């Protein structure tokens, strides 16, 4: 969101995920251990 | 993250940040870099998961008391 803000800033998108995570009010460590499960799902989800 | 001793450290709020040599972690909208210690990350689960992880130390407070604790 920080090229919403002002200027573009680069982040890896695992991080990115990581914080919005911390934004809905779940630690981190759920997405950087089930990583590959929220890929697969997401990928299902667009297919569908 | 952070490999250490087999525990993976995560950080309280920031992002772990190098320089070049060193790695310290800073708060996320402004630049000030801060010495990684037990106050600023927890511990959860082990080093054989997360995908890349680094493998710098992570420095203790309680360690220099515990000399001068046994030396007088
Ligand atoms: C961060 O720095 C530390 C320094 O100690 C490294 O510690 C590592 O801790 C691991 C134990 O959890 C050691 O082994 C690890 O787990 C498995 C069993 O060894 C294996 O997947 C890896 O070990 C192999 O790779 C290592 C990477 O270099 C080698 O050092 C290690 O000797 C193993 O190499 C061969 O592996 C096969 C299969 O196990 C064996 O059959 C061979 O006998 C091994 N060869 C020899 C000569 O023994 C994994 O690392 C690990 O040994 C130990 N040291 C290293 C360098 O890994 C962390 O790995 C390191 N982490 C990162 C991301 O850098
Ligand atoms: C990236 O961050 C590291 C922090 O570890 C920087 O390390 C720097 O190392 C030099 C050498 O020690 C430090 O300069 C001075 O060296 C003399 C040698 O006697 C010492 O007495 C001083 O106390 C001081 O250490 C320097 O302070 C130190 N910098 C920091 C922030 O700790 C490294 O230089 C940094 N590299 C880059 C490209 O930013
Ligand atoms: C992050 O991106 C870098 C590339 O800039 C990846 O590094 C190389 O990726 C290729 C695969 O296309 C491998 O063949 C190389 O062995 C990789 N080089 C090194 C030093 O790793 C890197 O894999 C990416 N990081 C992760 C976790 O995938």
């Amino acid at each position: 969101w920080t090229f919403g803000a002002g200027a573009a800033l680069q982040i890896p998108f695992a991080m990115q995920m990581a914080y919005r995570f911390n934004g809905i009010g779940v630690t981190q460590n759920v997405l950087y251990e089930n990583q590959k499960l929220i890929a697969n799902q997401f990928n299902s989800a667009i297919g569908k | 993250a952070i490999c250490h001793d087999g525990k993976a450290h995560f950080p309280r709020e920031g992002v772990f940040v190098s320089n070049g040599t060193h790695w310290f972690v800073t708060q996320r909208n402004f630049y000030e870099p801060q010495i990684i210690t037990t106050d600023n990350t927890f511990v959860s689960g082990n080093c054989d998961v997360v995908i890349g992880i680094v493998n710098n130390t992570v420095y203790d407070p309680l360690q220099p008391e515990l000399d001068s604790f046994k030396e007088e």
